[PDB]
């Protein structure tokens, strides 16, 4: 056999990479996995050579991401490489999300692809939170005071909690280094999970576009996917380079250039705009801690999601009701992140508690009633009786 | 998830009744006319996961002209799918071509899996 | 080493599928093709045979959701004018 | 002589990867010097070379 | 909230530098340091901007060298432990006017004025929010505001109150080159200087960015020929079905 | 926990700092502004508390300075009642820091502290 | 999935040894045996055993290298003593 085969790594690289027999019809839209490892590459990279240059201390984290701005040799190239590519990051997370949602890749073989995945998402939304709070502007502060203000709800230990994530009183000097600390770990826990995403991927072989069965018609992944993701793999390329060299500050707010004041309060405390969804869920809701247990089920309710498609046909190719209500689902994930970009103000607030409501009906009530609808549908249009 | 026998017995409620037959089963001519499985050749028992031991128990007692004729729509409809076209409107599956073949095999096998389950799960009148 | 368990996918030469007969493949030498055949034509014909297809499904939510954020933007500019502070006060107090 | 052509330079793959190598190395020197005489040129009047010659007249 | 307490939003002004293709004018930026220097340097700081940075930029280095023996730092201490001033160098930085905040407060009404080192993309509207600041104070301010004393009107400033009153009237700084100093034209020459200590990159980022923005679409029309070239077996397969014979 | 002196702070005067990452100050109240502060009917109190139990030296007014509708720094002796005037949304506060007009839902919030002799420790 | 390399170890049933027959294996089960038995006699003559057994090779060339560290930090002790100088600065210079 082939050294390739023979070989204890390379069967390894062959058998994930080489041979890797994927089917023959999918699409570009399964480029987006891909894209989210050479994301991670870009982030882990970056952070590292920025890493070398970092002083996490409450005085010198503003003084030194300023120092790689002005100081250091391309540290502009680095510093919005890592900025605009975290943006990157979740903008092609949210279309691997999306399309799993759409094809139905979360049903029986794949779920604990899917709760991998989850998994996933969950350390890289506190990824960006730490590495967001390790810039200490004024968004930071604030965003670390709010979010982490958020845990004293809890009536038993609250308060122990968050003195404890603090290090202190407040946001401070700790609570940077403790950011920072944890901001370098947490991605090589998300590499080893994307290593256990790949064995759950491994074992039962991609899905396609019409949900049919794939193992009849099979390509090796190797010269035809390999360049099939080489041109996406040059277009994420292209609009991150437009991004970083041409509007690098489009995706940031601008009040991260002033450095973090504690006595100040910017008049509108806002995250990262790839958790405003996520914030305005948590805002809809008029309670610290129901509010703060609803973020954390709208983002562990697609974990009930394999559950509740009730149909019998995977993915929404062939489903015209499910077709309509997830692109309902997408621009209401639109409106949610809009909402929450506002301010806390007359029908915003409105606004923001039906778009939740929609958030959660989707999976829980829209999806079984529709895929139901769409079985009897199904049947009684081709049975003659 | 949701058993064969669960949508054969609401389907069948609803065509053996005269006014939901008469309201629904249009609103389902539509639906399946837009969905549009039909234009790249498949018909919809081609379109059911097949990863269950239902459905695998009902692959397996399919004929082999089924089978074989069912392997030709799948692997024809991933190359449509694949060339981003559809086929030519002489090969679209007609209407009455549109047969359920695969039905009474998984609703015996789902039939045979209920009760062997609730015979696991009896309790002997004493 | 240990097995593994019931998989829906094999590898090459035990996918695991029908039994295929009678489907026969025929395919040419790419470097004896054209690629970038046809796309002018699929580029302006199947393009838009797609976007007749699959466009109602992506536009009439879209259309729905900026209706509802512009008609909320709009209302949000009312009350916080000068014109509308006798409403504002009203919602919200 | 696209026999010669490819016997040339496509038939080896070691005399392809060097061809593409040196063809890699004049495209970085000749290019980033187009690059940048079309930017400085593009922009004429606003460099500091410019703002030093008027000081300088 | 209210159009008052977001403030006026500012227009979009035909900056020299908006633009992919842009630089900035960098004897706008030589003005801009005079403007900053004559005005702007009896209230604001530049702690960021080293004195070396504006070699090559507006200034030469002999140029440089005679502001940055202007200022007075501090040295390595004496034999004796004594404290001990040194004149500045170029490793050095721009000195604020102030030693610390409690007297920058006290001597701005209570106000801190803010270092102006980042505030071009420290401010929404960035070079536009800048110039419209700096040029539209009202000599009036409109019926009915009620204005605290000390404070001026300004309707870019999200309140309508600022602390910082109108600084800038005709003719207050000679220029060099003989360009006629009016009240618009040192706010667009400091909202460059400004904008160039926020960016100091900026020239480079766009020369690199075209030179990237060129070497990846060339790449992605090239993988986009690669991969239906590789795709072309496959693409263009043919599958018939004969029936086979039953048994 | 901090410490104060209440020594070189004169009758009639604010003093803010910094503590635990947020605004404190103490005033040496004038017997005017304690009757004023005792002489308000709780019926005007959106959130009613009195003198007694929100300070424990009359003559010694200490409490956070944080607005309680979004977190703002109300201006030193600034507004219509006497009090502290947060500009951020236009709430006011006595000089006893209660809530009667804005959008603040409850009165600047007193810390824990407690004395000894002309000094003070908040923590 | 696909098979690796020629190995020499199989798993639980085709470990890649040769054919047994003959072989009898006897084990009683360890609740019904004294643990900590024989750990007094095997203590103090089996440690010797195997002590007595094992101990020049690891005593030989430890005693040699000890011998020649402590020959020559004597050496060097001597060296930069008042008593050796005339030597040090010869076999330094
Ligand atoms: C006007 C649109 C004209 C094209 C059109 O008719 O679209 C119909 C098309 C519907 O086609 P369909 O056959 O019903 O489904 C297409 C499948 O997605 C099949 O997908 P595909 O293989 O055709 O790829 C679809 C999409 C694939 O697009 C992507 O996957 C996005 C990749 C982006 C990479 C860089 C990401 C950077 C971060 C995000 C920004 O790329 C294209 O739309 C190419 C069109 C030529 O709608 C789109 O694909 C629009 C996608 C826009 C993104
Ligand atoms: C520094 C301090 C630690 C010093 C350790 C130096 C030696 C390194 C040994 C490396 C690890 C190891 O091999 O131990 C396994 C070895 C037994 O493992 P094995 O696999 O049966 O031995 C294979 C060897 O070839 C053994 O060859 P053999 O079978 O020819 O030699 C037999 C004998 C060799 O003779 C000796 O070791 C003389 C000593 O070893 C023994 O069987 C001694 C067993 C003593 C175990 C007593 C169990 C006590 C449990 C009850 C205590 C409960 C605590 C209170 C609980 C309170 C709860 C609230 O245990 C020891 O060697 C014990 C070493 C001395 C420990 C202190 C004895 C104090 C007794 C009280
Ligand atoms: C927590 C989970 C969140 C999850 C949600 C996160 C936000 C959403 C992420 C981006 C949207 C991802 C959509 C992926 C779904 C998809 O792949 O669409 C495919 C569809 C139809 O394609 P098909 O169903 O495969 O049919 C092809 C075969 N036929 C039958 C035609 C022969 O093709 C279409 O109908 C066109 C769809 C193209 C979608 C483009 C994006 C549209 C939405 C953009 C929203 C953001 C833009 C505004 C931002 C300000
Ligand atoms: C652009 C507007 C396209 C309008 C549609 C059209 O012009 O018809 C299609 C032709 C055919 O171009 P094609 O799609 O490459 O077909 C190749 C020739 N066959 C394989 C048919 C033998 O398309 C063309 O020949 C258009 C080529 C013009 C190139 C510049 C377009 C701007
Ligand atoms: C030096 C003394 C220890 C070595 C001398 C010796 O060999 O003594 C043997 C006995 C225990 O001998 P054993 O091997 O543990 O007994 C197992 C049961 N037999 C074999 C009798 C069937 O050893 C003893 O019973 C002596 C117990 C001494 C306890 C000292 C603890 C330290
Ligand atoms: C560097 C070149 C070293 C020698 C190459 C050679 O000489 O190639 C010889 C071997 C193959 O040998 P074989 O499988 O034909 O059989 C051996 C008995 N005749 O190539 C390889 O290692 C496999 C190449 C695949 C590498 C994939 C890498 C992916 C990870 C990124
Ligand atoms: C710091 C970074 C360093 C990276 C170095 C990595 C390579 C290992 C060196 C081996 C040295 C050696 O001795 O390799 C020699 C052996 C011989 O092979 P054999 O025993 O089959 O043949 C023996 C004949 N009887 O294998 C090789 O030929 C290795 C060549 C390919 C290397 C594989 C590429 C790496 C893939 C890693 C997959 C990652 C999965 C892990 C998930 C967390
Ligand atoms: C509980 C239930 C609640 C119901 C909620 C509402 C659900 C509404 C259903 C979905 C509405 C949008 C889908 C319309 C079908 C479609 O998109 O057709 C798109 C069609 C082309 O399609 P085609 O060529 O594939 O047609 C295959 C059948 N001939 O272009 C048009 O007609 C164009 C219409 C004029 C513009
Ligand atoms: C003397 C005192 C001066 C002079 C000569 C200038 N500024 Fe301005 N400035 C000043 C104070 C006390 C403040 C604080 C006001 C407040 O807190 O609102 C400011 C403020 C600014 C700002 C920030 C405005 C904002 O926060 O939205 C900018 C920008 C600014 N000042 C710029 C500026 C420029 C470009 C000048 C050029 C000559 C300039 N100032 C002069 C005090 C003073
Ligand atoms: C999982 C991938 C990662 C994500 C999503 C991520 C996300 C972020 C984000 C959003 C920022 C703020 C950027 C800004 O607005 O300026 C940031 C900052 C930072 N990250 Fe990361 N990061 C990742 C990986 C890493 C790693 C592995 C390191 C360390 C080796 C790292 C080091 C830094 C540093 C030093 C900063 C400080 C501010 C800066 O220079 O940008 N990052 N991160
Ligand atoms: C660091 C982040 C991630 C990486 C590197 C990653 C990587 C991959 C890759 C390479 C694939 C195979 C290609 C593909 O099908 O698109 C894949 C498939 C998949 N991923 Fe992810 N993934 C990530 C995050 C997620 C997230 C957040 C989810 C959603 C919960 C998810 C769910 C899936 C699913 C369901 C599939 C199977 C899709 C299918 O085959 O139909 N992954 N992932
Ligand atoms: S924050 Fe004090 S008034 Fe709104």
């Amino acid at each position: 056999m082939a050294f390739r085969k023979s070989n204890v790594y390379l069967s390894l690289v062959n058998s994930y990479i080489i041979d890797s027999p994927q089917p023959s019809s999918i699409n570009y839209w399964w480029n987006m996995g891909s894209l989210l490892g050479l994301c991670l590459v870009i982030q882990i990279v970056t952070g590292i050579f920025m890493a070398m240059h970092y002083s996490s201390n409450i005085e010198l984290a503003f003084s030194s991401v300023e120092h790689i701005m002005r100081d250091v040799h391309n540290g502009y190239i680095l510093r919005y490489l890592h900025a605009n590519g975290a943006s990157f990051f979740f903008m092609v997370m949210f279309m691997h999300m999306a399309k799993g949602l759409y094809y139905g890749s979360y049903r029986s073989p794949r779920v604990t692809l899917w709760n991998v995945g989850v998994i996933i998402f969950i350390l890289t939304i506190a990824t960006a939170f730490l590495g967001y709070c390790c810039v200490y502007g004024q968004m930071s502060h604030w965003g670390a005071t709010v979010i982490t203000n958020l845990f004293s709800a809890i009536p038993f230990v609250g308060n122990d909690i968050v003195s404890w994530l603090w290090g202190g009183f407040s946001v401070s000097n700790p609570t940077i280094q403790r950011f920072f600390a944890l901001h370098y770990l947490v991605p090589f826990i998300i590499a080893a999970m994307v290593i256990m995403h790949l064995m759950a991927l491994h074992i039962h072989g991609s899905s396609n576009p019409l949900g049919i069965t794939g193992n009849l018609d099979r390509i090796p992944m190797h010269s035809y996917f390999i360049f099939k993701d080489l041109v996406t793999v040059f277009l994420f390329m292209l609009i991150l380079a437009l991004f970083v060299f041409y509007s690098p500050n489009t995706l940031g707010h601008p009040d991260n250039y002033i450095p973090g004041n504690p006595l100040v309060t910017p008049a509108s405390i806002v995250p990262e705009w790839y958790l405003l969804p996520f914030y305005a869920i948590l805002r809809s809701i008029p309670d610290k801690l129901l509010g703060v247990i609803t973020m954390f089920a709208a983002i562990l309710v697609l974990l009930v999601l394999p559950f509740t498609d009730r149909s019998v046909v995977r993915g929404n190719t062939f489903k015209v009701l499910s077709k309509f209500f997830f692109f309902i689902f997408v621009f209401n994930f639109v409106l949610l992140g809009q909402i929450g970009a506002c301010h806390v103000e007359v029908p915003y607030v409105l606004m923001g508690q039906i778009a939740t409501f929609i958030y959660f009906a989707y999976f829980l009530i829209i999806v079984p009633v529709i895929s139901t609808i769409e079985n009897v549908l199904f049947y009684i249009g081709r049975v003659n009786k | 998830p949701q058993s064969f026998t669960s949508i054969a017995r609401i389907g069948d409620y609803i065509l053996k009744s005269p006014v939901l037959s008469k309201l629904c089963v249009p609103v389902a001519n539509q639906f399946i006319n837009l969905a549009g499985y039909k234009k790249l050749g498949l018909k919809f028992d081609d379109l059911i996961a097949e990863e269950n031991p239902i459905m695998q128990t009902a692959l397996r007692r399919l004929p082999e002209d089924e089978s074989y004729a069912r392997a030709y729509r799948i692997i024809r409809a991933h190359q449509t799918e694949l060339t981003h076209h559809l086929l030519p409107r002489n090969e679209w599956i007609k209407a009455q071509e549109d047969v359920p073949y695969l039905l009474p095999y998984i609703l015996e096998a789902e039939a045979a899996a209920k009760e062997k389950d609730e015979l696991d799960n009896i309790e002997v009148s004493k | 080493g240990p097995p593994s368990g019931k998989t829906y996918m094999g590898w090459w030469g035990h996918m695991g599928g029908p039994k295929q007969k009678g489907i026969t493949s025929y395919a040419v030498s790419p470097y004896a093709q054209k690629p970038l055949q046809g796309i002018f034509h699929n580029a302006v014909f199947n393009s838009f045979r797609r976007f007749k297809s699959q466009f109602l499904y992506v536009l009439i939510p879209a259309g729905i959701y900026w209706y509802w954020w512009k008609n909320g933007n709009e209302y949000n500019e009312f009350l916080y004018s000068k014109a509308g502070r006798e409403e504002l006060e009203r919602v919200n107090v | 002589s696209f026999s010669s052509l490819y016997k040339t330079f496509f038939k080896r793959n070691a005399v392809f990867v060097g061809t593409i190598f040196a063809g890699a190395f004049v495209f970085q020197t000749v290019f980033d010097t187009a690059i940048t005489s079309w930017y400085e040129n593009h922009n004429k009047g606003k460099l500091w070379k410019d703002v030093k010659a008027r000081i300088a007249a | 909230m209210t159009a008052a307490e977001h403030g006026l939003h500012a227009p979009a002004y035909a900056w020299s530098h908006n633009g992919p293709f842009e630089t900035f004018d960098h004897a706008s930026i030589r003005r801009g340091y005079q403007v900053y220097r004559e005005v702007c340097a009896a209230c604001h700081s530049l702690d960021r901007v080293a004195w070396r940075t504006l070699v090559g930029v507006s200034h030469t280095n002999e140029e440089v060298r005679n502001m940055a023996e202007e200022f007075e730092y501090d040295d390595e201490p004496d034999e004796q432990g004594n404290p001990k001033k040194r004149p500045g160098k170029l490793s050095d930085y721009i000195p604020g006017p102030y030693p610390n905040e409690q007297a920058a407060r006290a001597a701005n009404q209570g106000a801190l004025p803010p270092d102006l080192s980042l505030i071009v993309k420290a401010r929404h509207g960035g070079c536009d929010y800048i110039f419209s600041l700096l040029t539209g104070y009202p000599d009036e301010p409109p019926a009915g505001v009620a204005l605290p004393p000390g404070s001026n009107y300004n309707p870019y400033f999200p309140g309508g109150s600022i602390a910082m009153a109108r600084v800038l009237f005709d003719d207050m700084v000679e220029y060099e080159d003989g360009t006629p100093a009016t009240t618009s034209q040192m706010a667009k020459d400091v909202t460059t200087f400004l904008n160039w200590c926020a960016e100091p990159e900026h020239d480079e980022r766009k020369r690199l960015g075209l030179k990237t923005v060129i070497i990846l679409s060339s790449l992605y029309l090239l993988s986009i020929w690669v991969k239906k070239f590789k795709w072309a077996g496959i693409k263009t397969r043919k599958f018939v079905f004969n029936p086979p014979k039953p048994r | 926990k901090v410490e104060v002196n209440l020594a070189a702070i004169p009758l009639g005067k604010n003093v803010v700092v910094k503590w635990q990452g947020k605004p404190v100050f103490i005033r040496h109240r004038t017997p005017h502004e304690i009757q004023e502060a005792n002489s308000v009917d709780m019926s005007a109190l959106k959130d009613p508390q009195t003198d007694a139990d929100r300070v424990k030296d009359p003559q010694w007014l200490i409490m956070l300075g944080i607005c309680t509708h979004l977190g703002c720094v109300p201006i030193g002796e600034a507004g219509d009642f006497g009090g502290w005037f947060c500009p951020c949304h236009g709430s006011h506060y006595d000089i006893s820091g209660r809530i009667r007009k804005g959008p603040a839902p409850l009165n600047l919030e007193i810390p824990a502290y407690e004395f000894d002799g002309d000094k003070v420790i908040v923590g």
